[PDB]
């Protein structure tokens, strides 16, 4: 599900060793997806999550808003998810004339559409009597098990790279 | 930085337990929650009703494959063997052979649709503009004999449009 | 990413999450129920082909 | 005669009017059927209700990728399946194997364990090319039961 | 003379329906692999039932419970009475004589 | 011509169970802003006798596994108490006058889960085999939970019939002086006839819904069927003891109107449930019956002993 | 008072759009039954609206 994310960290070890940064347009593209996909692995992470525990709607009532953002993919690199488009040396061509005035309609209306989880599962009391004190590992031996993020600084450890 | 979620104490006291005790006895969440959130039935659905209408696209979109060829005709490819070198997963297989009019051209050209992982690297590394990527995912055969492609496939499903896929091209040829 | 110096590269190794992620469970898991361990699992976010690492 | 194969207007139309899919979501090519359940391209209430359990399905729809430690675990469930059952592969993966189709722990087409129906070529098929998948096997089914006993 | 002819249609047109099923349309002496499968969506499983304790005091505490509600059950007819002081103060013995027999075994359930 | 009358409740019965179906995924469709069947109806409405002829076609296997005598005995005492039940019920005039019919309902309601015993254990193994008798120990539960706060509005009725049950509330739709006992009186019938957010019996991600699990189109389109036949009949038996209507015997014609319409209200909200709230983790679905349910029932129940003594407000009979 | 406020709108979307044949002919095929604002020219006799 990570599409820009992946590749972002093959290009980025293949310029250090070719002694070549990216030039300074082709680091605020990498970010604008690097930080588009993170709407989109946390959209799947807090919805089949829920399925498997049992709720219906909030799959569905986010992957119908989810459908404004693939869309996003096509119109800049050609391709629905999988988009050769990160290279070696930046970004392979040009977004077109537009997604400013599109990604900015878009993302000046998601924090309603994320106040509606809110409503579905944080002050909700089955799901919360479903999710308390679960699954408690903690300690240093959750460190010397070598973790990474979430399971992580959600539990004590502040770091992130 | 640091943000800090749900590390807060009870108020306890005598005012806010009787707020929390009338939640859980008398449910003034649970109904307030989601007796209204769902209900909220009454927008409109969004529903493409596929056979009659049909969902937006891009004019870079990937999908079946062409051959073009010029003003009047002359089978584009020179058989320069470059889309056959990028095809990360070797599906071209290209076979030319001296032409009896001196210029060179094919003779047998195939493209799985199957080991097509569908890159974009055959569109993107022809030199004379040839072989491209069409815009239209209209498939769903029924033998994996015929998804073997051979070149006089290609060059009548590259002539069934070319009204199609030359639109295309002269709207994105000035990015690449 | 060992690279020998020419255009084929040598090893490749991938570091992905799963492998640590998943090695945790049986941690994790010890003393709740059995229908506490489909709720533990979706936390961690496992994607699979990714634990191809 | 007119009687006979009158009952196969009905008798294949019912066998078209509800599948009820089994899918094996393996790889990539399970999300972009999930957006087919999700409203926009609504699978669903177009005829065919999505996943139930393996008892009771018409049509699976094969997905991801096969390698060997799942190829055993494939052909147990394909028998469970009833009588007038239906094979579709999705996905580039289950036509000859994507890529992988030459490392050694794959196996090489999803056919060679099943035949398959209608296949549908593309890492991922966009949703859209499903619909007109699916819509191929309801036009496949113009068979009759009928004039089989009534020729024979 | 119908209660009793009431039922007996229902029961009857009941197996009706299930051996136009199960039998009739049914009879697979076609191919039928009935091998090794059908095994509940599994394979052999050469344990056999084990005893789970906490799955049997479920039976018995409802069945200790289910007796004196029977014993509660005729107190709409016990109202149109003679002396009813004896009515009202003996039915609230009962209840908390169920009630009682909770506060003991509330001290030691277990994970149920 | 009474034989002419049970037939004329039997099959308009079954196209109301028919076209639930339909409606469990118009209702369950809109929720999630999406059209209902859209192409075979033309508004769906033609559905479900397609949907039905399919079952009878595809091949009902047996298990090889399996015993004989019990795997195709409980499908007949499935819809013979699914379908027998429906008798004693007024509107406004029942089929059978029965002196005490309120017990009659217990006394069809228990034999219920004597069906989901064999069916776990006449076929087959573990994923029917624990996993049903998990099932039948949620289903007892909820009696002592139900018989109680069932008793409870009788000591305001006055007795067993059903008659006096239309009488006593021609002025007072009787939720009011008893709406702590209609809460828990709606839980235990989502609870006990095995829906949405206490599953394990049907099941999502327990046993696999272990107790269908095995049961191939031939036998299976009973069990769904029988099965809906519950509860669209808690539904019209909440909406005779709660929130009745009134009866005019000059005019029985406006009963039947005024009533339908109530109890397919009630029936909405088995849809408009499973459409909100996950599941309950099979340990705190029996947490709250004992712990947290029951020492309510009997705290109202103590209540309305005294409440008809202490008002001087004995009900006759 | 919306039952009339708003259905006197679709009285004349609903009926008169090919009277009695032109309506229930688009109707069997899906529930797709509202007649469209503009026309395409193109090109047989599927005036794609
Ligand atoms: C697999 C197929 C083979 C099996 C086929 C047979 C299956 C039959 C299963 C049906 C089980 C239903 C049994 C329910 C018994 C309760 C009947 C009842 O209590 O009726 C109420 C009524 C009470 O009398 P009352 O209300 O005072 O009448 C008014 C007078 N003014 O009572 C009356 O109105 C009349 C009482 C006498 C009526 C005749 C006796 C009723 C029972 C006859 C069937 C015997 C039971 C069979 C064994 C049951 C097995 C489950
Ligand atoms: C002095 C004069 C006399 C005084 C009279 C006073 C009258 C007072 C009446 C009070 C008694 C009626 C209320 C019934 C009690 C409510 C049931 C209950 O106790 O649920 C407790 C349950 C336990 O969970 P909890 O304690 O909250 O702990 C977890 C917190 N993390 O926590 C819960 O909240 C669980 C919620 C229910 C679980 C099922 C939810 C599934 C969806 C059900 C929706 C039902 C909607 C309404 C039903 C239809 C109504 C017509
Ligand atoms: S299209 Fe280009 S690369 Fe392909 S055969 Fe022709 S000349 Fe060679
Ligand atoms: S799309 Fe990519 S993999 Fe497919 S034929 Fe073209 S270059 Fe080869
Ligand atoms: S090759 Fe196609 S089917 Fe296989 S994982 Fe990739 S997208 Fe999915």
């Amino acid at each position: 599900v990570s599409m820009m994310c992946n590749e972002q960290a093959y290009s980025l070890a293949v310029e250090k060793l070719l002694n070549i940064q990216p030039p300074p347009r082709a680091q605020w593209i990498r970010v604008l997806f690097g930080e588009i996909t993170r709407l989109l692995n946390h959209i799947m992470a807090v919805t089949t999550h829920a399925l498997d525990i049992g709720a219906m709607t909030p799959f569905f009532w986010m992957f119908e808003e989810r459908e404004k953002m693939f869309e996003f993919y096509e119109r800049v690199s050609g391709a629905r998810m999988h988009a050769a488009y990160v290279r070696p040396g930046g970004v392979h061509q040009d977004l077109p004339l537009g997604l400013m005035d599109d990604i900015y309609e878009f993302s000046k209306n998601f924090s309603l559409r994320i106040d509606e989880l809110e409503e579905m599962l944080t002050n909700n009391r089955i799901w919360r009597n479903r999710t308390v004190d679960i699954g408690i590992v903690t300690a240093e031996d959750a460190l010397n098990y070598g973790f990474s993020g979430v399971m992580l600084r959600g539990s004590g450890i502040q770091w992130d790279l | 930085t640091y943000k800090y979620v749900n590390l807060r104490e009870p108020s306890m006291d005598m005012k806010s337990v009787t707020d929390r005790a009338a939640q859980t006895l008398l449910w003034t969440e649970l109904i307030r929650g989601l007796g209204m959130t769902l209900s909220y039935l009454f927008r409109e659905p969004a529903t493409i009703n596929y056979p009659f209408e049909k969902g937006p696209l891009s004019p870079r979109f990937r999908g079946e494959h062409a051959l073009r060829r010029y003003p009047s005709g002359e089978e584009r490819c020179i058989a320069c063997k470059l889309c056959e070198a990028v095809c990360p997963a070797q599906a071209i297989t290209i076979e030319a052979e001296p032409r009896a009019d001196g210029s060179r051209r094919t003779t047998r050209y195939d493209i799985d649709m199957t080991k097509c992982i569908y890159c974009g690297f055959c569109q993107e590394a022809c030199p004379v503009d040839a072989i491209v990527e069409g815009p239209n995912f209209e498939f769903s055969t029924e033998t994996h004999e015929e998804l073997l492609y051979n070149k006089e496939k290609l060059l009548n499903n590259g002539d069934k449009w070319e009204a199609e896929i030359a639109a295309n091209i002269q709207a994105d040829y000035l990015y690449r | 990413l060992v690279s020998d110096g020419s255009s084929r590269p040598y090893r490749c190794k991938i570091k992905a999450p799963g492998f640590a992620h998943l090695a945790g469970l049986d941690k994790m898991s010890k003393g709740h129920m059995l229908a506490d361990v489909v709720a533990i699992i979706g936390t961690q976010d496992i994607v699979f082909g990714e634990v191809d690492r | 005669e007119y009687v006979v194969a009158k009952l196969d207007d009905l008798i294949n139309w019912a066998r078209r009017s509800s599948l009820w899919p089994m899918t094996f979501g393996l790889a990539c090519c399970a999300v972009e059927m999930m957006h087919m359940a999700a409203p926009r391209y609504d699978m669903d209430r177009f005829g065919v209700v999505f996943r139930a359990s393996p008892r009771q399905s018409d049509v699976m729809i094969v997905a991801g990728t096969l390698t060997n430690k799942m190829a055993p675990a494939l052909r147990k469930v394909y028998d469970q399946m009833p009588e007038p059952r239906y094979v579709v592969s999705m996905g580039s993966c289950a036509n000859g194997g994507g890529y992988y189709h030459y490392s050694y722990s794959v196996v090489r087409g999803c056919d060679r364990i099943v035949p398959v129906d209608i296949y549908v070529p593309g890492c991922p098929p966009t949703a859209e090319a499903l619909l007109y998948g699916i819509l191929q096997l309801q036009k496949k089914i113009k068979r009759e039961k009928r004039l089989r006993i009534w020729y024979r | 003379m119908n209660l009793m002819l009431a039922l007996l249609t229902n029961f009857t047109l009941a197996t009706l329906l299930v051996i136009i099923a199960f039998w009739l349309p049914q009879l697979n002496v076609y191919s039928e692999k009935t091998s090794p499968y059908e095994c509940g969506f599994d394979p052999m499983g050469s344990a056999r039932l084990p005893f789970s304790m906490k799955f049997f005091l479920v039976a018995i505490t409802f069945l200790l419970f289910d007796l004196e509600i029977a014993l509660l059950l005729p107190l709409p007819w016990a109202s149109q009475t003679a002396n009813l002081n004896t009515m009202l103060t003996m039915a609230l013995f009962l209840i908390i004589l169920l009630a009682v027999s909770l506060a003991y075994e509330w001290t030691q359930k277990g994970l149920e | 011509m009474f034989m002419i009358n049970i037939l004329m409740l039997i099959i308009p019965i079954l196209l109301a169970v028919a076209f639930l179906t339909l409606v469990e995924r118009k209702v369950l469709g809109y929720m999630q802003l999406r059209k209902g069947p859209n192409v075979v109806g033309p508004y769906g409405l033609l559905q479900p006798i397609a949907d039905a002829i399919k079952l009878f076609i595809k091949e009902p296997l047996r298990p090889a596994t399996s015993s004989a005598s019990m795997f195709i005995l409980a499908p007949i005492m499935a819809l013979g108490l699914a379908l027998t039940m429906w008798i004693p019920l007024p509107m406004p005039y029942p089929l059978i006058n029965m002196n005490l019919g309120v017990l009659f309902m217990l006394a069809m309601s228990s034999l219920a889960v004597y069906s989901i015993l064999w069916s776990g254990w006449a076929s087959n193994s573990k994923y029917a085999l624990i996993g049903a008798l998990r099932a039948v120990a949620q289903t007892i539960s909820y009696e002592v939970t139900l018989a109680i706060i069932l008793l409870s509005v009788l000591l305001m009725s006055g007795s067993f019939t059903l008659s006096t049950l239309i009488t006593t509330q021609e002025q007072m739709w009787l939720i009011l002086p008893a709406w702590p006992l209609a809460m828990m009186w709606f839980i235990s019938t989502l609870a006990e006839t095995n829906r949405a957010p206490f599953d394990l019996t049907e099941g999502e991600s327990e046993l696999v819904s272990g107790f269908n699990v095995e049961y191939a189109a031939g036998p299976f389109a009973l069990f769904f069927m029988a099965e809906y036949a519950n509860i669209i009949m808690m539904n019209i038996f909440t909406a005779i003891l709660f929130l009745g209507t009134s009866h005019n015997p000059h005019m029985p014609e406006l009963y039947t109107i005024n009533f339908t319409i109530k109890s397919l209200l009630l029936t909405m909200s088995f849809l408009w449930i499973r459409a909100s709230y996950p599941r309950f983790r099979y340990d705190q679905l029996m947490h709250l019956l004992w712990k947290n349910f029951l020492p309510l029932t009997l705290a109202l129940c103590m209540w309305h002993v005294s409440l008809p003594i202490l008002t001087s407000g004995i009900p006759p009979q | 008072m919306e039952l009339l406020q708003v259905l006197k709108r679709g009285l004349q979307q609903v009926s008169g759009h090919g009277g009695l044949r032109g309506y229930l002919r688009v109707l069997f095929r899906a529930n797709d039954v509202r007649v469209g604002t503009l026309v395409g020219e193109d090109k047989y006799g599927n005036k794609y609206y």
